[PDB]
RNA sequence: GGUCUUGUAGCUCAGUCGGUAGAGCAACGGUCUGAAGAACCGUGUGUCGGCAGUUCGAUUCUGCCCGAGACCACCA
RNA sequence: UCUGAGAGUUUGAUCCUGGCUCAGGAUUAACGCUGGCGGCAUGCCUAAUACAUGCAAGUCGAUCGAAAGUAGUAAUACUUUAGAGGCGAACGGGUGAGUAACACGUAUCCAAUCUACCUUAUAAUGGGGGAUAACUAGUUGAAAGACUAGCUAAUACCGCAUAAGAACUUUGGUUCGAAUCAAAGUUGAAAGGACCUGCAAGGGUUCGUUAUUUGAUGAGGGUGCGCCAUAUCAGCUAGUUGGUGGGGUAACGGCCUACCAAGGCAAUGACGUGUAGCUAUGCUGAGAAGUAGAAUAGCCACAAUGGGACUGAGACACGGCCCAUACUCCUACGGGAGGCAGCAGUAGGGAAUUUUUCACAAUGAGCGAAAGCUUGAUGGAGCAAUGCCGCGUGAACGAUGAAGGUCUUUAAGAUUGUAAAGUUCUUUUAUUUGGGAAGAAUGACUUUAGCAGGUAAUGGCUAGAGUUUGACUGUACCAUUUUGAAUAAGUGACGACUAACUAUGUGCCAGCAGUCGCGGUAAUACAUAGGUCGCAAGCGUUAUCCGGAUUUAUUGGGCGUAAAGCAAGCGCAGGCGGAUUGAAAAGUCUGGUGUUAAAGGCAGCUGCUUAACAGUUGUAUGCAUUGGAAAC
């Protein structure tokens, strides 16, 4: 038996973000220290997070690690969001796999562009139900800053489109609930209370046939090259045929192998976040930014035209003008992908307003369809972001 | 693998004591037999013959084989 | 190919019909020559006894609505039994089912009587054939179906039908038998089957 | 695949064989190239044999153009 | 069972006991058509008891058959 | 999967912390041969892979990718 | 019974010899293109490269002690086995690197041998003893494990009486070194269990165990025969060759040992070299014969490498042991653990080849009083058009000829072309409903009916019953099942060999090509278009097999000038060779016998609906041998 997987509860995907070297491992290893206590299929991941150089060599988050910790109530799958601008398109992948969201700022360190850039992102992804928990309030003298911080966050989540009421902004510490403190303890009982006052359940549909979408292939000894991804629509067993699309022509396939995170599956339904080894493929054909599919509702696109609500330089966004040359890097959903702007006839400039549905090219085809939000990031800041809406091709 | 080597082996431990046991003993009648030569000793060489054609020591024709030929040097008197 | 999806063209060019002669003698101021934008006037790049043999052999096997493969298949079978195979082989190249369905004259064209036979809708021996590739025998009971008795191009051809003696059969209830073997008259004359025959040596 | 070096023809129009890219052989006997009796593989994995060649495009590698 | 695959053709295996399936044969003594039964079975039963008599014993499929050809109506008779 | 490097004429490469785009082959008009080639007088092409700071000046500073190149992934 | 194709290619041009290429099929196939489907077959030959994870050999509580749980106050009863006992584990699976000689096969000898379980007839089931596993208490160790002190069983082990008959010899008997008898001496057997009957004694049936022994079987050995290339490889061999004594062997045996001799093979090719599993078989041709040794079967070796040996009837033991070698794993650095050329599977190389699939249902096998258990064997499934076959990519009617395109390039026509539309029909398949095979016309279960040597019955022979054994099965198949012409074709060539022609472009630049050879500005050869021809659900390419290649000339060449007659001769071996009488049969031919596995090659028949496919029937050359023929 591959440690077969057991599920009985509401499967959602929560995820730490914030900017790195505030301590993301040690509140993520004292979050699931907590809920160790509160029920079993938990431990602590500190330094399980770390699979890169440099990454445990300085104690740093660098890509999207995913943990699974269950409960009485609930299941959750909870994914490590870096910082170190430049490699956010790392974290806009944990944002394309979670379901809720728990910030995780300094307080002394109050908010940097790091922080504003994560919650906009957030926001352009389209993930809501923002969950902000104040950390190292273990520092002396946080009487008149604490609620500065609570307060300066509660703005910012409105500033991009979020809002600062509905979700309570809980406050403690997690490097001394790193070393078993009660009081911080219950401080983070807490936090997942007010997570559990939050964040429903995905809906579970079976007439929309299948689609997945990969995060990242390795290879593993004796099996061969095994993909990640969630299940987004209908339900999938073991020996099914599937469509490959993303950055190639679409490819037909058989899966081998159903695990989630080395637990193997029986049933899987739509929204769980697990990975899949597949019939005779090779790993040269399946890449990060790839989609499986049913045959019944795809077809790839590298042009196409959809609104965009471009940022505004008061916003964070570019403060002057481009040509129809000028070639960001769209996020896709799971998809980070390259296209140039070519925008037609009586559009050449994309400045702060104006928003007109752009025409873009890209390097690779996607899986298309009208809904589908992403965003236009180039020179280091998100420029833009939009849904598409229209479809040429 | 197959569970039942070690208990081969341990089988095999006593198997094998006993059988160098008697194989050695006859060596020793046949010394016996070599220093002197008479009717008595000799029917005890046959006797522990037999006991080791009981089982499956020896062969069926090696204990007729070499009583044979101690009969050859027997057959002087 | 099984069908070559074209049945006029093929006796155009070699020179033959699929009827008798009725096929193509007058189609309003229909051509003569070889068909083709340039076969108007020059008719020959080479042709010889060899050329003419495999002419012959594509009027047959066209004519008989059977593949190249089944050609060569049959007349590997034909040299499992004895005597001058060529005479046998041509009796049996019409003892096929749909051929003996259109020596009983129940359709003018072979493609159509392997639809009906494939389709099922033929009655051999209380049991369905929609395989028309199957062994005859001198004394067979023949008939393709009483349902199919309200099929338009049945019931036209039913008073217009082909008197071959090889096989008798009544139109009443659509049955016959295969009783003796064909000849010569009974067979198309348009074919040489010396040539045909003897060019099968390589299997 | 050895130290053994064969030269070998370009068939098709122009070469774009460019000083370690990968090579697939072919046999076939010539007349014309004194010391050549060679061919390579031109309108697979590096070329295409142009197209239109529909009267041989398996030979002369060419995938078959779908309208 | 040998032959073309799903299609049940067992000829009668009476070898001696420590020889393999379809190896080299100390005997046929007739065939048998799983497939189709009910005169497609039979045995020479000539030099049948004279293989009885000398080891290779019947299995547990040919009892029946020995039982349907009379063998067995005259294998104890024969001991005796 | 990320870590670095590279992109300049039709081609191959030089392009000081900007001040020209520089050489070789191809190369065009001639000199020459019966002709092809060798040799000679010379043509010239160069948006610098794509965007904003910045150097008055972006091809010599950067960030981002784009095309390509190699570099290692974990450990019972 | 049977069956043989050729063409082009030298040259101003002809003939002869002679060479070259093409025209056929075929593969353990490969690349590329096309892509419907059913069945069948097939799917590492290359790095015997190492291998994640799981599995392929277990089994028997009626063989036994003992323990645990359950019903039970308890007795006892049921369930289970950590172990001892025994059986299998020495079959079964895969791979061909090593292996070039009993490697292989065939026939005999196996007077030079063995063979437990199975077969024929048959002897016993006596009596004692001692340990010792499980267990108890620990000692060293993250771990393999190792070490001790005490307590118990058995069909375990050990003796002892005893023992038809068996074995060794002593004397005699038969006999051509074998076979049996008579007398003498000597030797060695254990184990009962289960059930039934009988109040006990005791008795009965069955199981194995001993004492055998008639057979088959399995294993092993020698010999005749020939079974890769190798004369730009002539000496080799010192247990080597032979004799003597002794020992092992399943045996004979320098197999080995102590002694004594110097022999043995060879120009009819030894020694040595490279290559390789072999055979049946498969492929090729009419044929003799040539090719490879797919899969499938037998023989042979193998288990990363090299050795050694315990066991037992069966080993140097595919998933026993030890040692060393090499890697891997960990290592408080004390030290050990593993060996997929088994089903699969990863990596790597390779142009190249499928799942970490299902059931162990059929079969076989192992174990077992018995129910039963197991078998990655076995039977299936899926992927791959990889190969063969079938079947679709509709059908009748319908033209002074829809339209367009192309040629003609231009007062027009031809071509596409029944091709198109249109009229009409219907459904292998397409899309699905319901019913729904067999393979359980196998064996075992239970009382039974009858029956046998035995009776109180078990064990057994013949017939009767079912819940029992169905993944394949939405299979096959059937019923207008619903809809439904709807679900579907490309490919090489068109100068000749080699089936098919015209046109546009570039203009010896570019490109084709197997050859002749194409193009120096109208290319029946290039790039392109139209049309056509030929193949086809496959099509062309390379790699390589035989035909042609009679191109090593048994069949089927010779040597005056095309290639060869040594420069000439004498002459050994060897080969062939006057006639007659007689012999035999050494060769030869013929009749009987064994063998030449089956499948296949040949045909017939049957079951596949048919073809393919499977089964059945008769089915060769060859050796040994019996009885003859005596022309050669």
């Amino acid at each position: 038996a591959r440690e077969k997987f057991d599920r009985s509860k509401p499967h959602v995907n929560v995820g730490t973000i914030g900017h790195i070297d505030h301590g993301k491992t040690t509140l993520t290893a004292a979050i699931c220290t907590v809920l160790a206590k509160e029920g079993k299929s938990a431990a602590t991941r500190y330094d399980q997070i770390d699979k890169a150089p440099e990454e445990k060599a300085r104690g740093i988050t660098i890509n999207s690690a995913h943990v699974e910790y269950s409960s009485d109530k609930r299941h959750y799958a909870h994914v490590d969001c870096p910082g170190h601008a430049d490699y956010i398109k790392n974290m806009i992948t944990g944002a394309a796999q979670m379901d809720g969201a728990i910030l995780v700022v300094s307080a002394t360190d109050s908010v940097m562009p790091q922080t504003r850039e994560h919650i906009l992102l957030a926001r352009q992804v389209g993930v809501p139900r923002m969950v902000v928990f104040l950390n190292k309030c273990d520092i002396a003298t946080d009487e008149e800053v604490q609620e500065l911080v609570a307060e300066e966050v509660r703005d910012l989540l409105t500033s991009y489109g979020f809002d600062g009421k509905n979700t309570p902004i809980i406050y403690g510490s997690a490097l001394k609930a790193l070393e078993g403190d009660p009081k911080w303890e219950a401080k983070i009982h807490d936090l997942m209370n007010a997570v559990d006052e939050w964040i429903p359940t995905p809906e579970r549909e079976v007439d929309k046939p299948f689609l997945l979408a990969i995060e990242d292939t390795m290879t593993i000894t004796g099996r061969g090259t095994v993909v990640t991804g969630r299940v987004e629509r209908g339900e999938l067993k073991v020996g099914q045929e599937i469509e490959i699309v993303g950055l190639r022509p679409i490819r037909k396939a058989v899966v081998t192998g159903i695990e989630m995170f080395k637990k193997e599956l029986d049933s899987a339904m739509a929204g769980d976040n697990a990975g899949v080894l597949l019939r005779g493929v090779d790993r040269k054909e399946v890449e990060r930014g790839q989609v499986l599919a049913k045959p019944g509702s795809i077809k790839p696109h590298k042009k196409f035209k959809a609104e965009i609500y471009a940022l505004k330089k008061e916003e964070g966004g570019r403060h002057t003008g481009f040509l129809n040359g000028y070639r960001p890097q769209f996020y896709f959903r799971t998809t980070d992908v390259t296209g140039s702007i070519s925008l037609p006839e009586n559009t050449e400039m994309v400045l702060p307003g104006d928003n007109t549905s752009i025409t873009v090219e890209l390097i690779a085809p996607i899986a298309c369809e009208k809904g589908s939000k992403f965003s236009i990031r180039e020179g280091g800041r998100t420029v833009g972001a939009g849904s598409v809406t229209e479809v040429l091709e | 693998n197959i569970k039942s080597n070690e208990k081969r082996l341990r089988q095999n431990i006593k198997r094998n004591l006993n059988n160098k046991g008697q194989k050695t003993k006859l060596k020793t009648n046949v010394k016996n037999f070599h220093k002197e030569i008479n009717l008595d000793n000799l029917g005890n060489v046959y006797s522990q013959a037999d006991r080791l054609a009981r089982k499956g020591i020896i062969s069926t024709n090696r204990a007729r084989r070499l009583k044979s030929r101690n009969v050859a040097v027997l057959n002087k008197t | 190919m099984k069908y070559t999806g074209s049945i006029f063209k093929r006796s155009r060019r070699l020179g033959f019909s699929l009827l008798e002669n009725n096929k193509e003698f007058s189609k309003g101021k229909k051509r003569k020559t070889i068909p083709g934008q340039h076969g108007n006037r020059f008719r020959s790049s080479t042709m010889s006894g060899y050329a003419q043999q495999l002419q012959e052999k594509q009027r047959m096997q066209y004519m008989y609505g059977i593949t190249d493969k089944q050609f060569r298949r049959l007349f590997r079978l034909v040299l499992k039994q004895r005597g001058n195979l060529a005479v046998n082989l041509f009796r049996v190249l019409e003892s096929r089912l749909d051929n003996i369905v259109y020596r009983m004259g129940f359709a003018p064209t072979r493609r159509s009587a392997r639809q009906l036979v494939n389709h099922g809708h033929v009655l051999l021996n209380d049991r369905t054939v929609d395989t028309p590739s199957i062994i005859l025998n001198p004394g067979d009971k023949v008939r393709l179906k009483a349902k199919t008795i309200k099929i338009p191009i049945v019931k036209a051809a039913s008073e217009s039908g082909v008197v071959s003696p090889f096989v008798e059969t009544n139109n009443k209830t659509f049955e016959g038998t295969y009783v003796r073997f064909p000849e010569r008259s009974e067979l198309p004359a348009g074919i040489n089957e010396s040539y045909v025959v003897e060019w099968y040596k390589r299997l | 695949t050895n130290g053994f070096e064969v030269l070998t023809y370009i068939p098709g129009e122009g070469h774009n064989l460019q000083e370690h890219s990968v090579t697939l052989l072919r046999g076939g006997r010539v007349k014309d190239l004194p010391g050549v009796r060679y061919h390579i593989v031109r309108g697979t994995l590096d070329t295409v044999g142009v197209e239109k060649r529909r009267q041989q495009r398996s030979a002369y590698g060419a995938k078959k153009p779908k309208a | 069972r040998m032959g073309r695959v799903h299609y049940p053709t067992y000829r009668i295996v009476a070898v001696d006991s420590r020889v393999k399936r379809d190896g080299k044969y100390i005997a046929l003594i007739g065939h048998l058509n799983p497939a189709l039964k009910e005169n497609k079975c039979k045995i020479d039963e000539a030099v049948a008891l004279e293989w009885l008599n000398k080891g290779a014993k019947p299995t547990d499929t040919v009892r029946s058959l020995f039982s349907q050809t009379g063998l067995w109506k005259k294998f104890v008779e024969s001991k005796k």
